[PDB]
RNA sequence: UAAUUGCGAUAACGAACGAGACCUUAACCUACUAAAUAGUGGUGCUAGCAUUUGCUGGUUAUCCACUUCUUAGAGGGACUAUCGGUUUCAAGCCGAUGGAAGUUUGAGGCAAUAACAGGUCUGUGAUGCCCUUAGACGUUCUGGGCCGCACGCGCGCUACACUGACGGAGCCAGCGAGUCUAACCUUGGCCGAGAGGUCUUGGUAAUCUUGUGAAACUCCGUCGUGCUGGGGAUAGAGCAUUGUAAUUAUUGCUCUUCAACGAGGAAUUCCUAGUAAGCGCAAGUCAUCAGCUUGCGUUGAUUACGUCCCUGCCCUUUGUACACACC
């Protein structure tokens, strides 16, 4: 399947929490600012970071989401 | 100017130079590719979009790797993408994308070469998926 | 031979011991203001057409 | 002046990287003429082989592998710069054999 | 007191076990089945896939 | 008409093929309809094809095989008995063969023929193992109605003197008129003849 | 050998009067139409190629595709 | 008008060359026909005995200009096919050796072929004015 | 191909060198039938007595049989190489032969009687009726009647 | 969800191992880098064909330029992107567009706490105990045996044929391996029908076999539907190769009799896309020998995208007089 785990989910919280004034909807100049704001050791966990944030802050303009 | 086919493990490398329709395949004329009931696979990425429609291109192909079908493949791939090329670079970028409709509107990887590749065997069955048989008793 | 067929709008779910079957809510084509609902064995989706021979008989979930 | 050809082969494709480009730039602060160095298809020295150390279980193999990698540049130079340049590439893991 | 054994499994053994069966006599190894599964990685020789 | 030429020796028989009404290289393809409402949308005539040869993907999907043109699908069924496993072009030479049979006895446009086949020997109503008189989508009765035609031509042309191209000939002219002296029609028949002894 | 073996002519005029009640000719309908055998079709359809009723659809072998003169 | 060996690929260029063979007169036949059955690896010889040797001499010509020098190996290795070995699966078998070296040799005393300089044999200057003459004649006889 | 019409000039299954033979068969393989000629023996012979091969025994002539009877009965003489003889150094005169009678199957026994005769391994073998040339006996011909 | 994957419900919150992530490989990149150990054009060297100069061409020390194909380093690229429908409120799922790649992108390697009296002492100069140890159960030599045949079982090869057999003809891969104390991979000639012999040559290797000119397959002909020209089991005779040594035929080759088999009962195995199946090739075992295995590519389908009817497994609940735990 297409889920992604607690590795990615987290961390993806985890930036939203301090860079929304920052990476905007766009997994292009999403993937680019989570490379110097974070120590992703891997491009693919690097994507899989990129663009579970694109989504959350691309829903967030729906109503606000748990924790 | 040069483009790449491929199907399977066929590579061909089109040359598309300015001339008078001279459309050779392996030394011998596209009329001669002799899989002989895909000799109209080949005439595919002309036929399509006009049936003559062209004396100023030489399109010179040199098909080595893989099968009979699958170099078919990958010489009427190399065409087409040499007429692509071609278009978009001397021609027109406007006529380019005006033949790049029909092609990709008969897309049979005229264009984009096939991603399906032999997928490795494992151990314990012939094939990659199919097992040996077993026996209870 | 009566003539009547008819279009499957909404797909239910799966019958069958195995799971072959499936259930289909059927828009008729004549007189089309009557939801049928009806047995099929091959992949159907909506906006599909299928010929049933019996036109008023409701098959039901087969256990 | 002497012509050679330097070839470059190893299991470890950092040192031998090490190498190939330590070699390259130890050209160019003499400022010699060389042709690129050329990279020879790595042989994956695969080798199947049985799990079991005996006939018992389900039939499960298990391959190994030493992948070898080798380059070669060849240039032109005194002897000197031969020798000298010779003596740099000895990291432990890359094998260079020097002809002439 | 013996005759040739040239040829045959019986003219190579094990370099570590000396076991006449299961020989590895690729790449120059002259290895058990075994004792190579064993001393692999030690040669140089890994699993990726 | 249009009788252009260019520097590569071709005739112009193939040069004039789509400057009029499209066509395949030997039949005409616009005068083609299904004589039903259903079997549309699974049978995949326009688009065309100049063989039946689309080496395309048509399984990665669930409905992806309804749009693989009917006549591939057709050859892909004879592709088959595991002694023709591969053997593609063999398969497609059968076919070529078969529709020039059928352009040469009951010329009725071959590819109508054919089609107009599929339809009539479509089981419309089978039965499930619980035996319950389900019904079947268009998509199993397109299907199944080439597997039984197939394997009519199949076990027709086995061990017997006509060849598999005229063997699929006359299997698909009997279907495409509707008769019961054939294989797949009576095979149909007798699908539909628990039809109403399970409802 | 159980029909039509090598002669065929002591009703010769069938080679003449065969093509009505059915536009196809072929290796197979030959020995189908109760007339002849397929010991010497592959031939004896060449001489009614070269000259004759008979016009080939394609260069078919292993095969057989003929029609009528229209 | 610009006529090479690449213009009738296959089969109706033998069509014309094995005739011309025949026109020819000369043999080049050494008796083996109806001997052998051209490959190690068949079951039986050429069908018709008169005609084969013609065909093997014009495609070994056509293949030896179509590239460059050709070795007895590699004929035996492209001509000779699978073979049923029995209860066996089949299994790719050499051609018969002898057929092959003696229509290179046939070839040699005609003139078609000559020797190259690395080994094996290169079509000849009269070899190509040949095969060209059958193309030619085969592209204006039947398009 | 040309006139066969030949109301009285047909000849049905025929006779020939001990074997009937059907003269609805190509000669070759028709005469395949005999004991001792195969396909590829049958095809050489009447390539050499220059026969035509794409008739039957029914028209092809009736002194071209007795002729390549004879190119068989002598095989050797009438340049067949000696490789090409199923029976070579008989067992007792160094000469090469050809059995086409109802005599391959003599020779054969005799051969067998011999190897029996002589004690030998593979005439014990034939005597017990068990396979001879090295096969496994465990699992396979168990039945053999 | 493939997943204790996540959403979510919630006396839990925050986490850790496993899964994932990771690594290897297979897809793409007219982007960087560098290449007569890879390839491409243009100048001469050029033989044909045509001759307004063009088709195919060879030019392995013959000229320059280049990196599209090939190769391999660093990087890029996919994260189900976007758009709709369904999502309880989301996790996600389903379509279409685009994309090289949208099913964990495909295939693997690695694989937690653990349980087996599962197998292996016949892998080990791993080893406890017992036994044997000078007529040895140590080692070595000859010979035979492991292969032996009333029969039963399993994994398989070849078939029952016309989608085929047989002949000429087309000439289409990839994974690899291959000798300096020396006989390994063998190119090219001559002989033989063939296996094979022979005089050489290249290769310690992207350099030579090798472009592995593989097979299936494709073209045209012979066969005509026959227990047949399908099938090659069985056996006879002869020639070589490997080996000190082919008898119980190692194998190859030539000729010859040409068995069952008319598609397979009850049952039963494997498998969802370059996958099944058909096809052969390389490597391992090797002095010789494949019907075996490990990988590889050529041709390329059918049906399905679901389910708990069967089997297997997991979790949960539940009972226990068990706890060495149902032996
Ligand atoms: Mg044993
Ligand atoms: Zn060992």
């Amino acid at each position: 399947g297409r889920v992604r785990t607690k590795t990615v989910k987290r961390a993806s919280k985890a930036l939203i929490e301090r860079y929304y004034p920052k990476l905007t909807l766009d997994f292009q100049t999403n993937k680019r600012l989570c490379d110097e704001i974070a120590t992703i050791q891997s491009k693919r966990l690097r994507n899989k970071i990129a663009g579970y944030t694109t989504h959350l802050m691309k829903r967030i303009q729906k109503g606000p989401v748990r924790g | 100017v040069q483009t790449f086919g491929k199907k399977k493990s066929a590579t061909a490398v089109a040359h598309v130079k300015a001339g008078k329709g001279l459309i050779k395949v392996n030394g011998s004329p596209i009329t001669l590719v002799e899989p002989e009931i895909l000799r109209f696979k080949v005439y595919e990425p002309l036929l399509l979009v006009g049936l003559d429609k062209f004396s100023n291109i030489d399109i010179r192909v040199r098909v080595t790797g893989g099968g009979h079908v699958s170099q078919v493949y990958a010489i009427r791939q190399a065409i087409a993408k040499g007429l692509v090329a071609y278009h978009q670079k001397y021609v027109d970028e406007q006529s380019k994308n005006e033949l790049k409709k029909a092609f990709t509107s008969y897309d049979r990887t005229l264009l984009i070469a096939d991603s399906r590749r032999p997928e490795p065997k494992k151990f314990g069955g012939k094939g990659a998926r199919s097992r040996f048989q077993k026996s209870y008793r | 031979t009566p003539v009547t067929l008819a279009k499957v709008i909404k797909v239910l779910g799966r019958t069958g011991s195995r799971g072959g079957v499936t259930q289909v809510r059927v828009e008729f084509l004549e007189d089309t203001s009557r939801t049928i609902v009806r047995n099929v064995k091959g992949p159907v989706r909506e906006n599909d057409i299928l010929v049933l021979m019996e036109s008023e008989r409701e098959a039901r979930r087969l256990r | 002046i002497i012509k050679i050809r330097i070839t470059l082969t190893s299991t470890k494709v950092k040192q031998l990287e090490n190498v190939s480009s330590n070699i390259v730039k130890n050209a160019e602060q003499h400022n010699l003429v060389k042709k690129g160095p050329v990279r020879l298809p790595t042989k994956v020295l695969k080798i199947s082989t049985r799990k079991t150390p005996n006939g018992e279980g389900s039939k499960t193999w298990e391959t190994y592998e030493m992948r070898i990698h080798k380059r070669y540049i060849d240039l032109e130079a005194p002897v000197q710069i031969v020798k000298r340049i010779t003596q740099i590439t000895i990291e432990p893991g890359v094998d260079v054999e020097v002809v002439v | 007191f013996s005759h040739p054994r040239r040829y045959g499994k019986g003219s190579r053994q094990c370099r570590v076990c000396s076991s006449h069966t299961g020989l590895i006599r690729k790449y120059g190894l002259n290895i058990c089945r075994q004792c190579f599964r064993e001393k692999a990685n030690d040669i140089g020789f890994n699993k990726f896939r | 008409f249009t009788p252009v030429v260019l520097a590569t020796p071709i005739p112009e028989e193939v040069q004039q093929a789509q400057t009029e009404i499209k066509l395949f290289n030997k039949w005409s393809f616009e005068e083609v309809e299904v004589k039903d409402a259903s079997l549309v949308d699974y049978v995949q005539v326009r688009q065309p094809i100049f063989v039946a040869h689309t080496a395309g993907r048509y399984a990665n999907k669930r409905f992806r095989k309804a749009q693989c043109p009917i006549i591939e699908r057709l050859t892909n069924s004879l592709m088959m008995n595991g002694r023709n496993n591969g053997k593609k072009l063999k398969a497609v030479r059968i076919i070529k063969h078969t529709l020039d049979i059928i352009n040469v006895l009951t010329d009725q446009n071959p590819i109508q023929v054919v089609v107009d086949a599929i339809t009539n020997t479509g089981p419309r109503e089978d039965t499930t193992r619980v035996r319950q008189a389900v019904d079947v989508s268009p998509l199993r009765r397109v299907n199944q109605a080439i597997a039984l035609l197939t394997i009519g031509a199949r076990e027709a042309a086995f061990r017997n003197i006509k060849t598999i191209a005229e063997t699929l000939a006359e299997e698909l002219i009997n279907a495409a008129k509707g008769s019961s002296t054939s294989y797949a029609i009576k095979k149909k028949d007798e699908l539909e003849r628990v039809a109403k002894s399970n409802r | 050998a159980q029909h039509a073996v090598i002669l065929d002519q002591e009703k010769y005029d069938r080679i003449l009067k065969e093509v009505p009640t059915y536009r196809y000719v072929s290796v197979s309908v030959l020995v189908d139409r109760l007339k002849i055998g397929g010991s010497l079709a592959r031939i004896a359809l060449r001489h009614l190629e070269k000259e004759g009723i008979i016009k080939p659809i394609s260069k078919h072998s292993k095969q057989a595709i003929y029609t009528r003169a229209t | 008008p610009g006529v090479s060996v690449r213009d009738v690929a296959a089969q109706d260029f033998i069509n014309a060359y094995a005739s011309f063979l025949q026109r020819q007169g000369k043999l080049e036949v050494p008796g083996y026909v109806d001997i052998v059955k051209t490959s190690s690896g068949n079951e039986m010889p050429p069908q018709d005995a008169e005609g084969w040797f013609y065909k093997r001499a014009a495609s070994v010509a056509r293949h030896i200009y179509m590239r460059k020098q050709v070795g007895v190996g590699k004929l035996n290795k492209l001509y000779g096919g699978a073979k049923s070995r029995g209860v066996r699966p089949y299994k790719h078998i050499d051609a018969s050796g002898s057929i092959n070296r003696k229509v290179l040799q046939a070839l040699e005393k005609i003139g078609i072929v000559e020797i190259s300089p690395k080994g094996g044999r290169r079509i000849s200057e009269n070899g190509q004015r040949d095969l060209d003459r059958i193309a030619a004649q085969t592209l204006e006889e039947d398009e | 191909s040309l006139v066969v019409q030949e109301q009285g000039s047909f000849q049905h299954i025929l006779r020939l060198l001990n074997t009937n033979v059907d003269g609805n068969i190509k000669i070759v393989y028709a005469l395949t039938t005999i004991k001792g000629v195969g396909r590829r023996y049958s095809n050489l012979v009447c390539k050499k007595a220059d026969v035509d091969l794409h008739k039957r025994a029914g028209e092809l002539t009736q002194e071209e049989l007795e002729r390549i009877v004879q190119i068989m009965q002598n095989p050797t003489h009438y340049k067949i190489p000696a490789w090409f003889l199923n029976r070579q150094n008989d067992i007792t005169d160094g000469k090469d032969y050809h059995t086409l009678a109802n005599n391959v199957e003599s020779k054969l026994r005799d051969d067998l009687e011999r190897l029996k005769k002589i004690r030998a391994h593979r005439g014990i073998r034939h005597f017990w009726g068990l396979r001879v040339r090295g096969q496994h006996t465990k699992t396979t011909g168990r039945r053999r009647a």
